[PDB]
């Protein structure tokens, strides 16, 4: 909520949509949230971040992706 | 007309706007847009920013090698092979990007609204 950080997702489509994230955000959170507003089925959506496979039942800082509020991360689905 | 034109444009109240070109003047105050990137929807005109290219020392959000997007502000542009690349200047040091790569937030493309909205 008050701590949530932009993400940035580049979808197949070549659409990129935005995202809040938590810190605490699983992966499979993030996919649901990708559903929930671009209507992708989890079951479709791979995420990567720079070219590396993110992980179900980790965080983007169990990868640390998240920095600070000034550099939002791109993933994108594959 | 503006079909044709470059734009920068967003789709949703408070998102980003992204480069393309508009291909439409549709019904309801809407312009069918082809998005650099390949996504193709129609957006309000009230949502176009007609700047191409965007001007020196606009501020803008640009994605860097590292996968993450960042303010940074205009410097320069060059036309190469049919491409526009823009020279950013993030923490004091330039780097160029294509145009497919630059962006704006919401705040950032407001500011560009009273020169450059559509209409």
């Amino acid at each position: 909520g008050p701590g949530s950080m932009l993400i940035f997702v580049k979808t197949l489509t070549g659409k990129t949509i935005t995202l809040e994230v938590e810190p605490s955000d699983t992966i499979e959170n993030v996919k649901a949230k990708i559903q929930d507003k671009e209507g992708i089925p989890p079951d479709q959506q791979r995420l990567a971040f720079a070219g590396k496979s993110l992980e179900d039942g980790r965080t983007l800082s169990d990868y640390n992706i998240l920095k600070d509020s000034k550099h939002h991360p791109l993933l994108r689905l594959r | 007309s503006f079909v044709g034109l470059r734009v920068v444009a967003k789709w949703s109240s408070n998102g980003y706007f992204y480069s393309g070109k508009i291909t439409r003047d549709v019904g309801a105050g809407k312009y069918k847009l082809l998005f650099d990137d390949g996504y193709e929807c129609d957006v309000l005109g009230k949502d176009i920013l007609l700047c191409d290219p965007i001007p020196l020392d606009t501020e803008v959000t640009a994605l860097s090698e590292d996968e993450y997007f960042s303010a940074g502000v205009v410097k320069g542009h060059r036309k190469e092979s049919g491409e526009l690349y823009y020279s950013i200047e993030k923490e004091g040091q330039r780097k160029w990007y294509k145009r497919m790569a630059v962006i704006l937030s919401l705040e950032q493309g407001n500011r560009l609204r009273e020169q450059y909205g559509l209409g």
